[PDB]
Parts: structure tokens; sequence; C-alpha cells
DNA sequence: CACGTACGCGCTGTCCCCCGCGTTTTAACCGCCAAGGGGATTACTCCCTAGTCTCCAGGCACGTGTCAGATATATACATCC
DNA sequence: GGATGTATATATCTGACACGTGCCTGGAGACTAGGGAGTAATCCCCTTGGCGGTTAAAACGCGGGGGACAGCGCGTACGTG
């Protein structure tokens, strides 16, 4: 059987084990427990989402389909988390 | 200078090194034979003490001491491998090696040989593989070239010569300092090849300096002695002729001959008739293809043995050997040190990657094979080669031009920089006497700078190659799919999905996956199954509905039928490996032994594959293609028919396709179907494809060593019926052949007793 | 298109700054963020201290509260300064 | 020669924290944001600056997320952070309230 | 995937410091002067200054040619085997 | 007699600078209206220093026992190759 589906569905274990190893490593953890990488997923998920849902409404006040830096930008400073090097 | 601003601000000063160093931390830090590659395994470990107890499985500790493994250990040269016993090995590096060996090889071996559900074809596949593993490990035995010789002293050995071995298929990185005596007992033929490079006179330090002094070419009728090989053939020495009255103006050109008349052979030829005959024995350079590249290296081993051909791949070790081994005379120098070698054969990958080490080398010749790779001028490596130092470059291509002049520009620009300024278009729609003109000037202006020949105009025994454009109607779930999409209907497009997840940006694309396929969308089949099929999905009904799906697969079917009834084998090619899914799917529930070949499948299941199809006891029926995959390099003698189901945008990507199997030396005649959708996308892509076809018959197949008439039919719009029997006019015609099998009718009643047969016997077999 | 940014500026007071140091173009688009980010907070609490004080323009006097409000502790005295400074001689001038 | 389990652990923490470069993959990254997106509506096209844009927003936030569960984990007399400290950190900062 | 060992967790002792309660103090709270200034409105007057308009000119942005410092070779004198 | 390290001269990269040019946006000059500064009146709220009386909350002392913390074992889960 070749079945299988275009849209692929495990995207949010593409961040991989090693990749929130080394984010740890960043953040100054020593130690990793093994259930740390599914709550990271999912917490990647939730910001994830709300960050995309206001760019997505951010575009489609501009009747556009085409999410600009621009909007990812306005939407990360409405949350509080303003980012820098893209504003220009 | 000074600053002119400074801070009032008394804020602390504060170290922003960012280095660190690790030197506290090495109270936990710091502060070569081995096992590597075990290649073949005995029954027997000391003596045979009999043919008893040959049942059940042995465990891990009963072949610890029953089986003997051939070991290459760690940097070895192959020739040292030594049949060894896990009592006689101890403790070494890579015992695990072993051990994955051991466990992995000897449980699935003996699970392929106890299994009771094991069929002859897995037994013959495995067995071909085993005995292929087993002579390309043998291939490594053999030297094939021998890289440096020096005088190195043992433990109270005096002083010993040693070489420096290169082997078949292995790379410089794994190039062994052996003993002399060994290697000249083993092949003497590499050792005298040494030593005949060694008092080298065809140095790249010992070559003329013609500088607008090219001496006039007399038009020679014979092989040279220069060239040992086999013997040129006439147009084989038309075409060195040809590039030798070329080269004698200073001029660049393309040698723009079909595949398989030995295009290779006659640059080889060129090659060695500028390093003997006009004492050119400079740095030379050729960049070829990865997959085709064996295929270049047996021809320099074979037709110039004589000539200081060097290969070029591996990683960034294997280059550095090759770097600081053989190209320079003298390595070990601080000044401008000189060449030592006259050939160089690498690959695009390679000159994107060392573009720094092989751009400051003042070469004299070069040859880029598969022209066409280099037809965007945007492409870095268009960048990559054109700011090389070269006094002469030649281009070595097929298809010269494949969908607009532009490539042709850019290919003209390469070779003459300046020169030519290519820059209008061609309108076929606007049937202009100057645009003629236009014309004819860019048939006039690259006569001498182009060398065609025709497979039909050499090689008088091939057979005549005929394609049909067929077209069908579409089916009722395919002219919905496509009324969806066009005129776009995303509530009914999600309908029974759950997910609803389909995406309508590129709107060609789904156009085109509706006129192939209504399967190819997400949630698509339980819809037909369901509703029409009855959603029993008893091994008869799948087979139905994907023949009653699409519209060409009822045709596919029907052609499928005929050639199974007559002495035929039939490739299919398609551009989307979703649809050779489809395609596979539909032959295994259909009971037909097909192979296949896309990207996905790896080089050696493809060597195995072609294998398989190409041997006279194989009962291989249908072979599935994707397009664009593989390359020129791909052998199909045993094919007789050639259906695209797929039309590509590029016509000499399916010129090429149909090319798999119309090649020299076919015994049939090779037939073509073409698979068309009926008043969809694809229509339009044909008319491009002509219109290309069009072009790439008035400026290039005119031009080769009425133009209003072939103008005026690429400008006008185009838009016993199977049989396997039978100037550009032709083969342009639309055969609307839509016999339209009804969905009862598409399964067979006497296909319908063995599936019902073989559906209770897997139900009383269980499995 | 002439698309507007704070370039030169930035650049010539960094050569006030560091005569012999250069700067990168991701840099400077993170330093144009920064000024447009500050001249905005900076700006809008002008127009809400003009607000809340029935005043319908802005003057120096809210732009020096802005800064006192925003901008934390002795940074806020020397930039108070720093402006205090300059308004003084384009008065001189202007 | 085997290292004492820690040693690489820290080598690690000095490494990761000097470099700046984004330490998850672009292509799984750009999936996930297609996918997350997706949902919201269908047929959205993305400037290769916003997924970067998105990427350095997410570095920054998970790495702060992780010096936050560090300290948590810390506070309760561990070196090994758990999800209890993740949840932890979280709700102190609101984001769980 | 295999190994191995460090650390999270459970258990026990111990001592110490916080909690509960009773008793004594004490200041918060509410209600009082005693006059005086600060500040919110209402109304009025005046005048300075910022918006608006017209016109012009040079600052900024882009593009291009050159130019001085940094880098990579070309050839000649001194030197080892 | 062959091979090797150092020294001045020429071609090429490379960011910076002089010149050119457009154009558009900022500046100069004049005019006007209105926003804000200033004045006076009226009345309510706040300030600083006192007083008297209630009384509930705060302060203090002491027993004791519950909980924080240290030590030890263990086994497993995570680090490492």
């Amino acid at each position: 059987a070749k079945r299988h589906r275009k849209v692929l569905r495990d995207n949010i274990q593409g961040i991989t084990k090693p990749a929130i190893r080394r984010l740890a490593r960043r953040g100054g953890v020593k130690r990793i427990s093994g259930l740390i990488y599914e709550e990271t997923r999912g917490v990647l998920k939730v910001f994830l989402e709300n960050v995309i849902r206001d760019a997505v409404t951010y575009t489609e006040h501009a009747k556009r389909k085409t999410v600009t830096a621009m909007d990812v930008v306005y939407a990360l400073k409405r949350q509080g988390r303003t980012l820098y090097g893209f504003g220009g | 200078k000074i600053p002119t601003r400074f801070s009032n601000r008394q804020n602390k000063t504060v170290n922003y090194n960012i280095d660190y160093s690790d030197d506290d931390l090495l109270e936990s830090e710091d502060d070569f034979h081995g096992i590597d590659i075990v290649i073949n395994h005995r029954l027997k470990t000391s003596l045979e003490e009999g043919k008893v107890l040959e049942k059940t499985v042995p465990d891990l500790n009963n072949c610890k001491e029953n089986y003997e493994f051939l070991i290459k250990w760690t940097d070895e040269s192959h020739l040292h491998n030594t049949w060894e016993t896990y009592e006689s090995i101890g403790q070494v590096r890579g015992l695990k090696r072993l051990d994955n060996y051991c466990k992995q090889f000897i449980i699935e071996d003996q699970q392929v040989r106890l299994d009771p559900y094991v069929t002859a074809e897995d037994i013959e596949i495995m067995d071909m593989e085993r005995e292929r593993r087993l002579d390309e490990f043998e291939e490594f035995h053999v030297p094939e070239r021998i890289i440096d010789s020096q005088r190195a002293s043992l433990e109270d050995g005096t002083s010993q010569l040693q070489y420096l071995v290169k082997w078949r298929r292995l790379n410089y990185d794994e190039a062994t300092w052996e003993n002399a005596t060994d290697i000249v007992k083993l092949a003497p033929e590499q050792v005298k090849h040494f030593q005949n490079r060694e008092n080298s006179k065809i140095l790249p330090q010992y070559s003329s300096n013609y500088t607008s002094q090219r001496p006039r070419f007399e038009k020679l009728s014979v092989q040279p002695p220069f060239i040992k090989g086999g013997e040129l053939r006439d147009f084989q020495l038309t075409g060195i002729n040809w590039m030798a009255f070329l080269w004698s103006k200073g001029d660049n050109g393309i040698l723009a001959d079909e595949m398989g008349l030995g295009k290779t052979v006659q640059t080889v030829a060129f090659i060695s008739w500028l390093i003997f005959a006009r004492r050119q024995n400079g740095p030379h350079i050729i960049v070829v293809p990865l997959s085709t590249m064996p295929a270049w290296l047996d021809t320099f081993e074979k037709w110039a043995p004589d000539l200081n051909c060097i290969c070029y791949m591996g990683n960034q070790k294997s280059r550095d050997t090759i770097r600081e081994y053989e190209f320079y005379t003298n390595p070990r120098a601080k000044g401008k040190k000189t060449m030592k070698f006259n050939v160089l054969l690498t690959t695009y990958e390679y000159i994107l990657k060392d573009r720094a080490e092989l751009g400051s080398i003042k070469w004299q010749f070069m040859a880029v094979d598969e022209a066409h790779r280099l037809k965007n001028a945007e492409s870095s490596l268009y960048e990559s080669l054109n700011s090389f130092k070269v006094a002469n470059r030649m281009l070595i291509t097929g298809t010269p031009l494949q969908n607009n002049i532009k490539e042709l520009a850019a290919l003209v620009n390469f070779l003459m920089p300046g020169r030519f300024t290519i820059d209008q278009e061609i309108d076929f729609e606007n049937q202009d006497e100057e645009q003629e003109e236009y014309i004819h000037d860019l048939h006039r202006r690259i006569q001498p700078f182009i060398l065609r020949r025709l497979k039909k105009d050499v090689e008088k025994s091939l057979p005549s190659k005929t394609e049909r454009i067929l077209r069908v109607e579409l089916s009722d779930v395919q002219t919905e799919y496509y009324k969806n999409i066009l005129t776009k209907n995303y509530s009914a497009l999600t309908a029974g999905a759950k997910g609803g997840h389909f995406s309508l940006l590129n709107i060609m694309n789904e156009l085109k996956k509706a006129s192939n396929h209504p399967y190819l969308f997400d949630n698509a089949e339980e819809r037909v199954l369901q509703k029409f099929g009855d959603g029993k999905m008893t091994r008869e009904n799948v087979l139905r509905g994907l023949i009653m799906s699409s519209g060409k697969m009822v045709l596919l079917d029907q052609l499928l039928t005929r050639l199974k009834k007559d002495g035929h084998r039939v490739l299919i090619f398609s551009q989307m490996v979703r649809m050779l899914d489809i395609l596979g799917d539909y032959l295994s529930i259909k009971g037909i032994n097909f192979q296949r070949l896309d990207g996905t499948v790896p080089s050696a299941q493809r060597r195995i594959s072609i294998d398989h199809f190409n041997s006279p006891d194989s009962n291989d029926f249908v072979f599935l293609l994707s397009t664009r995959a593989g390359g020129l390099g791909i052998n199909l003698m045993t094919a007789d028919t050639v259906v695209i189901f797929d039309s590509d945008w590029n016509p000499q990507a399916d010129l090429q396709a149909m090319a798999r199997a119309h090649r020299i030396g076919q015994k049939n005649h090779v037939m073509v179907y073409r698979l068309v959708s009926k008043d969809t996308v694809e229509e339009e892509v044909l008319e491009r494809a002509r219109k290309k076809m069009i072009l790439e018959y008035a400026i290039i197949s005119l031009g080769v060593t009425e133009l209003s008439a072939i103008l005026k039919f690429g400008a006008g719009n185009m838009f016993d019926v199977l049989n396997h029997a039978e100037e550009f006019l032709k083969q342009f015609e639309v055969t609307d052949y839509k016999a339209d099998i009804d969905w009862d009718d598409i399964i067979p009643e006497e296909e319908l007793k063995k599936l019902q047969d073989e559906e209770q016997k897997r139900k009383d077999e269980e499995y | 298109t002439r698309k507007e940014s704070y370039a030169i500026y930035v650049y010539k007071v960094l050569k006030q700054v560091h005569p012999d140091t250069g700067i990168s173009c991701k840099a400077m688009s993170i330093m144009n963020s920064f000024v447009n980010d500050v001249f905005e907070r900076i700006a809008g609490e002008a127009s809400r201290l003009a607000h809340y004080n029935k005043r319908s323009t802005i003057t120096s006097r809210e732009i020096q509260t802005a800064v006192r409000l925003l901008l934390p502790g002795e940074l806020a005295k020397h930039a108070v300064s720093e402006g205090t400074k300059a308004v003084t001689k384009y008065t001189s001038a202007k | 020669h085997r290292y004492r389990p820690g040693t690489v652990a820290l080598r690690e923490i000095r490494r990761y924290q000097k470099s700046t470069e984004l330490l998850i993959r672009k292509l799984p990254f750009q999936r996930l944001v297609r996918e997350i997106a997706q949902d919201f509506k269908t047929d959205l096209r993305f400037q290769s600056s916003a997924v970067m844009a998105l990427q350095e927003a997410s570095e920054a936030y998970l790495v702060a997320l992780f010096e936050d569960t560090n300290l948590c984990a810390i506070h309760a007399k561990r070196v090994t952070i758990m999800p209890k400290d993740i949840q932890l950190a979280r709700r102190i900062r609101g984001e769980r309230a």
C-alpha cells in the first residue's frame, strides 16, 4: 500500500529533541528530563498560534493573502513582545 | 581618529569579551587498529564438525563460535582482510560493528530461509543483491592508480619502497601506503603506467605558447596514432575535423550531437589531439555530471591511456589529498607551483564548492558536458564557470534549445562574450518578413559554431519511432473536481473531509491533478467508494474504482491488456510520483509484475531494477518512470512501447523520456502513446510544447553541421486506434480516442473469478 | 522608490562616537527600529499628557515630562539636560 | 576515555550562549508555521522574512522560558528541569493565569 | 541502542522556630477647632504663535568613476647541501 | 652545481570619496485666528498643630509541636558514546 496523504500533520514533532536541548543549553539548563519535549512543543504551538492568528487578522485587514514580516512585527508588538530588525 | 563625542554617564566599565576557554574544565576532559568493515562470513569456524543440527535458529553466543568473519581493519588497504573469530579478536574497537553485522545478517538471513511465506522472486533478488555486494567488495582489492612513491624506514628494515595506492571504487581518502613487492606482483600495468607518468614530457611546463599563432589545420582522413582506442568512425572523424577547424581560428563551440553517438569518444580524441599534435599539454578542465562520470573515466582509461587524467570527488580530506599530492609537480615549494596533471575531471558541485582553489589555474581548454544545465544565466554555475581564466571553452549537449532563445543567448554569451547580441524574442502570431529575416540571420550566424548529427543520418539501421496523441473524455468525478477548482467551491471542496485542508494555491497544478486522477486529492477515495462502490472494499471494487475514477486509466487498461496479449513491454512516464504510486498500486492489485523508478529510489535499487528489467529471463511487463530523473544514462534496450501519461512543459524532457527506449540498437518498432485529457489545462500545455518544438525545428534543426510554412504551422491551434504498427506537420494530429468503458464493464468476469478465489484463499489461510 | 529611514543620521552619530568603527545592515535596521519605537513611545506619552491637561498643543514641556516618565532614572536626567540645552541654542538662533 | 556526566552539558551551555545562530532548522519550522496558519484560513502565502521573524520570536520566547524554568528547578533544589517547572514559570508570568 | 552512574525521591531524625493563647499597652479612629492656602469652575481680555499658503533651493538618495590602502604575484640577491 | 629564504616592484580587490543629477521635502516670508496666558471671584478641600474618649488591634512572653533541613540509601532515568 503506497497510499499516504499530501498534508503532513506531525510537524510539531519537526521541532526535534536536540533542537529543544540546544534551546535549553542557550537557556543555561544542565539536565533535561524526558517529559520536557512534549510540554515545550505544546507551549511553542500555543505561542505560535497566538502570534499567527494576530498576524492573519492584520493581513486580512489589508485585504491580502500574503503574510508579510511587518504584520508579524505588529502582532508581536501588540502582545508586548516587540522585535527589532524587521521594522524597515 | 579621536572621538569627538563622549558620555557623561558614570556607568561602570564592562568587559564585553564573550570568548571563552575550556582549559579550566580540563579536569574531566582529556587532561589505531580496530574493526572497521566486515565483509563476508563462513559457516565453518575452524573445521566442519558435521551436517547435523542444521535446524532451529542460533543465538548470538552460538554464532560467536560457529562463524568466521572477513575483517577490513582501520587504516588498511582491503588486502589485509583477515578471517577472524570472536575469541580470536579479544576487545578491540569496532566490535559492535561485528555484533550488528552478525545479528542483522544472520537473523534475517535465517528468517528468510526458514519462513514458509517466501516467494522465489524475493529470494532471487536478495541472492543477486548478496552477489553484487560480494563482487563490489571484491573490487576493492584491485589497484587503480599509484599516486606517489617514497622510501620509508621500517623497524630495522633499512629502506623500503612504499607506494601510495588508490583502489577502484574507493576514493583518495582511502589511498594507502603499501609495499612495492605485492603491488608489482599484483598489477604491473598500473606500476609501469606510474613510471611512465614519472618521466613525463607532456607536463604543462613544456607547453606551446601560441599567441595568435595557430597552425593551419590539414584535414586528416585517418585516426592518428595519438589516440590508441578502437577506431573512430566517419562521423566521429568529421566531428574531430570540425572541432580542430574551429579551434584553428580560436573560436568556441557546441558539440550538439544526439545522445548515443559517442560524444565522449569525440571529445577525448580532441583532447588527445590537443595534447599531442599541437603541443598544448597544459591544464585542461572537464566538468561532467556525476552519474555519467565512470563512463568518462573508462573512456579516458581506454582511448587515451598515456594522459595524466585525474578525477575530483570526495569529502574535504580526499580533495585535500588530491590537492597536495597530485596537482603540483613541486608541492613542497613555497613559490608558484607548476601543474602535474593534464586533464581534471570534476562535477558542478565541486566547482561551486572549490571555486577559490580552481579559479586560480591558467586553464588551456574547458569542456562542459550537459550544457543545458548552463541554460540559465542567473544560475550560480554560470558565474562559477564564467569567472574562470580559460582561453578555449566547449559545450557538449544534445538539446541546445529547450524553452526560449534566451537559453541559446546565454550559451553563446558563455562561448563568445560580447560578440553575439541575441536580444529579440520570436513572436509566432506576427507573420512578418523581418521576423523571417531575423530567423535566417540566426541561422547563418551560428553555422560554424554548431555541429549536429541526427540518429537517422548516421547508423542506417534504426527502427522508426511513431508517437500518437490520444484525447479521451473526462469522467464525471474529474468534471466535478474541475468545475469545483476552476469556479472555486471551498464549501463543496471540503464537503465530507474532516480536516478541510484543501489548498487552492497553484491553480494550474490543481487542474493538472484533477485532469490526471481524482484520487490525488485528499479525502477523495472514500466518497467514490461509499456512494457508488458500496464501500465493501473486498479487493474487487477498488480496482474498478481506480479504473473508472479517471478518464485516462480506462484507455491505459485497454492498452495494458492489448500489450499483454501481444509480445511487448511498456514504460510509463509520469511527472508526479503520486500518480506513479497510483499506477503502482493499480498494477499491484491487478497482478502484473511491475517495476518503478523515481527520485526517492536510491541508485543501487535503480541499478537492480534496470538489470532486472533488461535481463532476458525477465517476468516484468511494465516499468514506471518519473520523467526528470536519472539523466541520460538509463538503459532500456528491452522496451518497445512508451506511454507519456503527463506532458511536460519542456519538450526536450519528453524527448529524452521516449528516447530511453529509442537508442542505437533497438530491435523493435518503438511506439509512443501520449495520454491527453480533453478540454482541460493540458491542451495549452501541448500548445506551448508544440510551439517550442516548432521553434527547435526552425532554428536548431535547419542549421545542422518553407520557413513561413512552418511559422504558419506553429501559429495555428491544433484542437485500429491502438495498433502497434505503422515533415514536421506529422505526429501532431489529435486522435480523440474515447471508447468510454462502463463501470460494470470495468471489472472482468474472467478476472472476477480469480479475484474471488484469491480472496477466499486469503480468508482461509488468514495471514 | 524613496524609502524613508534614519540611516545617515545614525551613521554620522556613530562617526561622532566612534570614527573608525563600521556598522552592518541588520544592526542599522535594529537602530532604525529602536529610534522609531522610542519616537512613538515619547510622542504617544506626550499626546496623552496633552490630552489629560486639556491642552491641544504639544510643546517642549510635554516631551520633557514624557522623557522623565519613560526613560528610567539617570538616563532621563542627562537626556533632559541634552535636549534642554539644544532648545536654548535654537532660541538663541531661531 | 569517557567524560563525566555534566561537563559536556556545561560545554554546550558555554558554546550555545556565545553563538547567535538559529537552533531550529528552517524547513520544519516553515512546515509548522504553515500547518498552524492553515486552520485560520486556507490559501495563505508567506514571506521568508515573516517566517524568519516568527523564528527569532520563538527562539527568544523559548530561551527566556528555559531560563525561568532553570531558575524554578534550582529553587526546588534540583538540577534537572521538569514540566512542573515550566508550568510554574508560565503561571507566575501570567500565561496560565 | 547499550551501559553506567548521578541524582530525584523516599525515609528518618532533630531541633528550632513559628503558631496559638493569654495579658498589657497603644495608637487608630472618630469627632473637634483655628486660620490660611491650593485648586476647580465661570467669565473676560489680549497677544503670541502655530497653521496655512506660495515659492524656491539644497539635502538625500542613487548611480558611477576614481583612489589610496590591503593582498597576491615576478624577479633578483643571499645561502644550504 | 642544484635548491631555498628574503627583498622591491606591479596587477587586483575593496571600501571610501569626489562629482553629477533629480526631486521632493524642508525652509523663508507673510497673514491670520485661536489657544493659551493672565486676572478676579467663589467655594470646597487640604495642611499643621493641638485636644478628648473608645476600643480593637498591636506588642510581648512562653510552651510546644509541626515542619524545615540534613543525612543516607536506591534504583532508575538520563547522560554519553
